């Protein structure tokens, strides 16, 4: 059993920063990489961010590179997700997710790759 | 082949296919490994693949669910053994159907632990290395 919850989230002006962070429970943290997910309404849950267990390698989808930065504490068992520079169209639902016990390597930019969700939180930018 | 186990390991001691060893867990886990449809044996070729191993190589999701077989096996030490011996030392591959590779993310040891593709191109088969136990 695990559970993974999040924290943040809500209504934030156009080219403001916040962040998300991501609390996983139930297993070792440091192994299983884990990621970041956005779900905009009727579209695809699409990967927008993840990270290795070790830390060294991280993978961001091409719409945001270079505005979010991913990070985790071990320790605390906790995956951060900050967000800066919002812009339009990036409105949508944050899905924290991490990787599935796997025999082969996976690559991070696979739905099918996570196998345990959180519930996920709104993020909603509003003006330009 | 283990002591009290009869599908762990190449080769085999069992008469029919209905049987298991002494450990009700690991010999199931060991016996689905064991039939997995699509396999390509020792220097065989299949999918526009060979195979360069004395040992027969397998099907990705064939090792992806013996691993959760082992991982969530009752008998602990048997299991760990086979797992830490199979996917831990050979240093063997899988391979499943998968867009091309560009590059290894992260590769720890010999082994690359996370990978990434081109969306691209159609899907191809593909050689991946084994995660670690
Ligand atoms: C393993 O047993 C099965 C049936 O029990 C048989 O078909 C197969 O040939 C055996 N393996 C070897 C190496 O003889």
């Amino acid at each position: 059993q695990v559970q993974l919850v999040e924290s943040g989230g809500g209504l934030v002006q156009a080219g403001g920063s916040l962040r998300l962070s991501c609390a996983a429970s139930g297993r070792t943290f440091s192994r299983y990489a884990m990621g970041w997910f956005r779900q905009a309404p009727g579209k695809e849950r699409e990967f927008v961010s993840a990270i290795s267990g070790s830390g060294g390698f991280t993978d961001y989808a091409d719409s945001v590179k270079g505005r979010f930065t991913i990070s985790r504490d071990n320790a605390k068992s906790t995956v951060y997700l900050r967000m800066s520079s919002l812009k339009p169209e990036d409105t949508a639902v944050y899905y924290c997710a991490a990787e599935g016990s796997r025999g082969s390597s996976t690559r991070l930019d696979a739905r099918g790759t996570y196998d345990y969700w959180g519930q996920g939180t709104q993020v909603t930018v509003s003006s330009g | 082949i283990y002591p009290g186990t009869l599908w762990c390991g190449h080769g085999n001691k069992s008469s029919g296919p209905n049987e298991l060893g002494r450990f009700k867990h690991t010999d199931a886990c060991c016996r689905t490994h064991d039939m997995c449809p699509d396999v390509m044996s020792a220097g065989e070729s299949k999918h526009g693949l060979t195979n360069t191993a004395s040992h027969t190589r397998l099907s990705c999701d064939c090792d992806d669910k013996f691993y959760d077989c082992l991982k969530n096996s009752a008998d602990t030490i048997s299991s760990y053994f086979v797992g830490k011996m199979y996917f831990n030392l050979i240093d063997t591959k899988c391979y499943k159907l998968e867009h091309p590779v560009t590059g290894c993310g992260e590769r720890t040891e010999g082994r690359c632990l996370h990978y990434t593709v081109d969306k691209s191109k159609p899907k191809v088969y593909q050689w991946f290395d084994l995660r670690k136990y």
